[PDB]
């Protein structure tokens, strides 16, 4: 079910995964047309929609430095750690929201980015270079 | 056997010039002076300055072809202009002022030049006009011919008053590098200024620089490393200035002793003019003290570094300024709001033998005071300095010098290093000599053995 | 952190009706189904039915299709993740086979194959279908007894005797004493009477420094008895 | 070894290849926050960080038109020419810096981009279209 | 068409007294007054 | 922009009925004191915030 933009904010993470393109398509293009030339009021909203694309490109750089690159669902090779949210499957995807999920991960979220940027492409690329000659 | 391969993110930089940032030093919210120098726009400083030394990296720096100095110069100019734009204009002040010498010319051998001027100014309303007084000070005409007078500032450009709420205290402003670019900082103690730095580091934000407008003497500057530095774009050419950076700071204490007061006379519907009130108490000229022993040691240390360029076991001299502009012939600076123009004629009377020179606890330097300045390169505007209510005493570190060599056929004889200045950029090269801006080009190619599909 | 609370104990007659509440807290009341299951000694436990506070969809057992009516209020959000709802249940046509402890519980998951499964259970609510009368208890003190002569431990308590309706809770010194508190179950007389006791193991040296008062609170009869156990012992193993 | 940003500027190209993400992550996001609304001084630094992303997108277009596309190490099918730096392997990756490398290639660097943009995707894509029907 | 999308099962903590939209609208109204009165007729000679 | 939807709202607290938008509903910039003019009506009850 669609339910439009952010419709599954309180639904399960599994049901919320069914609407990734919906949340993705409405964040980048909130296009205001600034054809009228008004002096001091344009710089504020221009800075706003420029910092918007700066944050978007920061997220895209983070999603490119990883083995994942497709702006979609993707799998990695970094194992999940039992210290992070000691929960089984179906307990997460059927009785939890992405908000509470990021809240519980926020304690251990900072090292996961490092494990994804270094334990992967800093070694996966090097293995790709030393295993593509044969 | 081997094929081309691309690599993204390689350590490759090329020297280029682009727009830089500026730092807010993070203490801007606690100053609460409404507007300091660059407290207007700059962003707070990062918690940890990313200073990364690059081993095995030697980079050719050239401080005299640098573009950061031009950026900082244009930024300071626009700072002056945008700071004086919304303040009180004083164009109706260009009137006729019937002035009188001060009532205390005791012993006319000594000087006393403050004119008790009175004049018919415009008031709150436009119908009536009111007579006020007390403009004072030396800068004025001699009248066309109680004696009449007028303002030579009016003989040049328009006048605007500096806002009384803002301050001129230099806040530590360090430029920062944007995305994609970096700032290479030299690290060795002795640096020629032009040449290959063997110990290079990289940063985004530089180290704190205080924007100080000063001539003949650099104030609140960065100390040198272990040795006094003598930099020049071309030492042979006489016309090119000679920058000097000190190892030990020279203490200077400047004082405006006139326990002064102010008068807020209303002019126009919203504006309000601050006039220099009557001097309560005794009067004497502003001055600056420098400890004679420290200055003696500083000169004796600088002469040995100069002998490295102009001969061992030779004599050098330096007299006072030659002549010309008041801002060039005199050590001009600001303090508390008042603009001091002191004459350094009492510091440069020296000839040097190969081992010595040819008590007195301190050396004092007289100093006149100026409130209306035409230092702006735009000769269409001038600023009126608001009077400071109270006594003024400001201490400072002297860290640099600007010298000019007397040309001619003075090889067999001695050389002379008279004080000078003028160009504001020379004030910045004593702080940006170790910095170079580079742009990153992370796309590289190289051959390795691999095959696709 | 869902800490649910059910209703109190009540007594009814056969053929009448009774209504049991089920107040919730600490979790989203509309996010989970609310189950209702009884426990009768005549047929063991039997699932009575569940209900959905969100969609308003209930589902009962075909044996409870006529006599059980389950209602729910709207949740009262306390925070963005906490709400305090309520689920009531009325049961009519009371018979002798409907005597036991009843329960309401929270649904398991919000999606999947087992969504309504009871996870967080309430404390329970005991019902006794009887034509008899409500009779208050008779509370007596207990003489202290020796438990370990070499150790020096006394045992004193209170005796609740002959009450027909629902059982009784007892505190000690207004709930200020929980160590050693050991409560015995009720009896079943030939006339249908229930009677129990309670006791606490006190130090034999604790006779001039502390005071022990038992508080009996019979709620269906709406009575309270506060008794003071005499520290004067009568067991020959305890005076030492 | 990391040695931070640009740490391997004077090291070998092989050792410098171990720190690609380090030089890549600090060039795109030197984020200044321009919430204060100051008139004439914002346009200069705004033009600066806009030309920054323009140059970044020019580099990304150049790295997309080629058969390479992953913002990482990548191999092509264009053969290395013996006229370009007449050197053997291990002579480059163990006694040379990327600076001197680009300096020696700067004489022949301009045609390599053309050989990568035309001799590859102007024929590799066309072969992909005429070999994906079976 | 105003895209008004109700989010079911979503409870969100609002606080109107710490909101920043009010500050934005206040500064916008102030700058509106200032930029509307900038190019108009000044009456400084009227103070007679 | 999250917009609350329930009739009675404390102003500070959890909104149970939330919607989302980009553009808000029409607001007339009225400078007034002591009395609010041309404002948005409340929902069924007078609100004391
Ligand atoms: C907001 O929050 C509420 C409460 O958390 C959610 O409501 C729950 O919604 C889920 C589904 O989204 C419900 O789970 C389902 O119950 C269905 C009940 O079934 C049928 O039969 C009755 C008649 O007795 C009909 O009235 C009813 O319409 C149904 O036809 C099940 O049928 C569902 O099963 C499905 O999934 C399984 C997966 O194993 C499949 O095998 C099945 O074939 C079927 O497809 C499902 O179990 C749940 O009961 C609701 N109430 C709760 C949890 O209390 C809202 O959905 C949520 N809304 C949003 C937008 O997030
Ligand atoms: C400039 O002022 C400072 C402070 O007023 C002077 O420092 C003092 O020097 C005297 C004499 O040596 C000492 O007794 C004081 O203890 C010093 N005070 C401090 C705070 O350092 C300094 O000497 C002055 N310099 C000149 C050239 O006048
Ligand atoms: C999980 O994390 C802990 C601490 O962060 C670490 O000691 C442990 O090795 C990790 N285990 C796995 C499997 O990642
Ligand atoms: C008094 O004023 C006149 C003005 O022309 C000046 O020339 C003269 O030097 C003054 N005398 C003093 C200050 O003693
Ligand atoms: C002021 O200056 C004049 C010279 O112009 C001098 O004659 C006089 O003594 C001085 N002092 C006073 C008090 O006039
Ligand atoms: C200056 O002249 C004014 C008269 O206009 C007089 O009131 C004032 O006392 C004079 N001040 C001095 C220092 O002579
Ligand atoms: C410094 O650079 C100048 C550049 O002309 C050069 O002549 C000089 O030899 C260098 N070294 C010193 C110590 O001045
Ligand atoms: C300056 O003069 C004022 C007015 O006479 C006096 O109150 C003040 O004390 C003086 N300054 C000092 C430092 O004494
Ligand atoms: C320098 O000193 C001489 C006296 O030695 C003096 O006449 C002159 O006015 C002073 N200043 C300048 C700029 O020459
Ligand atoms: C400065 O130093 C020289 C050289 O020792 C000395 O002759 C002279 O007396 C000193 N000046 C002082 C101490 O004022
Ligand atoms: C230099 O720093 C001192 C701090 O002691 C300060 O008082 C002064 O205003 C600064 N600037 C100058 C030009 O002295
Ligand atoms: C002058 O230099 C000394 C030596 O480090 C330092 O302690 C002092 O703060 C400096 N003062 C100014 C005004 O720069
Ligand atoms: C979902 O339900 C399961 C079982 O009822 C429970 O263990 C889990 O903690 C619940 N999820 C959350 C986020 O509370
Ligand atoms: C190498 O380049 C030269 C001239 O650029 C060309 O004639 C030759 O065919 C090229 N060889 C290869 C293998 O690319
Ligand atoms: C590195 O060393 C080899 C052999 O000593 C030499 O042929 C090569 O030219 C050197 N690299 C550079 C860039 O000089
Ligand atoms: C509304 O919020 C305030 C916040 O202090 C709280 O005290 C109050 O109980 C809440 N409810 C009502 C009806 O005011």
């Amino acid at each position: 079910v669609f339910l439009g933009f952010l419709g599954a904010a309180g639904s399960t993470m599994g049901a919320a995964s069914m609407t990734l393109t919906v949340q993705a398509r409405n964040l980048l293009s909130g296009n205001p047309d600034w054809l009228p030339d008004m002096t001091v009021w344009g710089i504020k909203q221009l800075q706003a929609r420029v910092l918007a694309v700066e944050r978007y490109l920061r997220d895209q750089q983070l999603l490119g430095i990883w083995g994942c690159s497709g702006k979609l669902i993707c799998c990695t090779n970094v194992p999940w750690n039992s210290s992070w949210s000691n929960r089984n499957l179906s307990e997460i995807w059927d009785n939890m929201t992405w908000l509470q999920w990021d809240k519980e991960i926020s304690n251990y979220t900072q090292i996961i980015y490092g494990l994804l940027e270094e334990s992967q492409n800093q070694q996966e690329k090097n293995e790709q270079d030393l295993l593509a000659l044969d | 056997n081997l094929w081309v391969t691309v690599y993204y993110g390689v350590p490759v930089w090329k020297d280029a010039e682009t727009t830089l940032f500026c730092a807010s030093d993070a203490k801007a919210y606690d100053t609460e002076k409404h507007n300091v120098w660059a407290t207007h726009a700059c962003v707070p400083t990062d918690p940890n300055p990313q200073e990364i030394h690059l081993e095995n990296v030697t980079e050719e720096f050239n401080m005299w072809k640098n573009n950061m100095v031009e950026q900082m110069h244009t930024d300071i100019i626009s700072l002056w202009d945008q700071s004086l734009k919304p303040c009180v204009k004083l164009t109706p002040l260009c009137v006729t002022l019937q002035c009188t010498n001060v009532t205390n010319n005791i012993t006319d051998d000594m000087r006393g030049e403050l004119k008790n001027c009175s004049f018919n100014m415009t008031t709150e309303l436009r119908d009536k006009k009111q007579k006020v007084y007390s403009l004072f000070y030396r800068l004025d005409v001699v009248q066309i011919n109680n004696k009449e007078y007028r303002l030579i500032n009016c003989n040049t450009s328009a006048i605007t008053q500096a806002c009384p709420k803002v301050s001129f205290e230099p806040i530590p402003i360090h430029y920062c590098a944007p995305a994609g670019f970096a700032i290479l900082k030299c690290k060795d103690k002795k640096f020629n200024g032009t040449g290959p730095c063997p110990s290079v580091s990289t940063v985004q934000c530089t180290h704190g620089i205080k924007p100080v407008v000063s001539t003949q003497l650099l104030l609140n500057g960065s100390l040198a490393e272990e040795e006094v530095m003598i930099r020049s774009e071309n030492i042979t050419n006489n016309a090119k200035n000679i920058l000097v950076q000190f190892n030990t700071p020279v203490q200077i204490n400047c004082t405006r002793p006139n326990n002064n007061t102010r008068k807020s006379i209303r002019i126009g519907p919203g504006q309000a003019f601050y006039a220099t009130g009557d001097i309560i108490g005794d009067i004497r000229q502003a001055h600056c003290n420098v400890s004679k022993a420290t200055w003696n040691e500083t000169l004796g240390k600088v002469v040995k570094q100069l002998r490295k360029h102009f001969g061992n076991n030779t004599i050098i001299r330096f007299a006072n300024s030659s002549g010309g502009d008041l801002e060039v012939t005199t050590h001009s600076f600001n303090c508390g709001g008042e603009f001091f123009y002191c004459n350094t004629s009492g510091l440069f009377n020296s000839t040097w033998i190969s081992n010595t020179s040819v008590s007195n606890d301190s050396i004092t330097l007289p100093c006149r005071i100026k409130q209306i300045i035409n230092m702006w390169q735009r000769i269409g505007q001038a600023m009126y300095a608001p009077p400071i209510q109270g006594v003024i005493r400001c201490v400072s570190n002297i860290t640099g010098l600007i010298l000019t060599r007397d040309g001619g056929s003075t090889n067999s004889t001695t050389e002379t290093f008279r004080p000078g200045g003028g160009d504001m950029r020379d004030n910045w090269r004593s702080e940006l000599y170790k910095y170079k801006v580079v742009k990153i080009e992370p796309l590289g190619v190289a051959p390795t053995r691999c095959k696709r599909r | 952190e869902g800490q649910l609370v059910q209703s109190g104990a009540e007594l009814k007659k056969p053929g009448a009706s009774v209504k049991i509440s089920c107040k919730t807290s600490g979790y989203r009341f509309n996010f989970y189904h609310i189950n209702w299951i009884r426990q009768t000694a005549g047929r063991g436990p039997e699932w009575m039915g569940w209900i959905s506070p969100y969609s308003g969809d209930k589902n009962l057992a075909p044996a409870f299709q006529d006599r059980v009516i389950m209602t729910t209020d709207t949740e009262v959000p306390v925070t963005s993740f906490t709400s305090t709802g309520a689920a009531y249940m009325e049961i009519r046509n009371l018979k002798f086979d409907d005597t036991g402890t009843y329960f309401c519980a929270k649904g398991l998951l919000r999606d999947g194959s087992s969504t309504w499964l009871p996870y967080l259970w309430g404390q329970g609510t005991l019902l006794t279908v009887s034509s008899a009368s409500t009779k208050g208890p008779s509370v007596f003190p207990l003489a202290p007894s020796s438990k370990s002569t070499s150790g020096g431990t006394a045992a004193l308590g209170c005796l609740v005797k002959d009450y027909f309706p629902e059982p009784v809770t007892v505190s000690w010194n207004s709930g200020a004493l929980t160590s050693g508190v050991h409560t015995f179950p009720a009896v079943l007389q030939s006339s249908g009477l229930y009677s129990l006791s309670s006791v606490v193991t006190v130090p034999s040296s604790s006779l001039g420094t502390q005071t022990y008062i038992c508080n009996v609170n019979h709620k269906p009869s709406n009575t309270k008895v506060d008794k003071r156990v005499e520290p004067k012992s009568c067991d020959k193993g305890l005076e030492v």
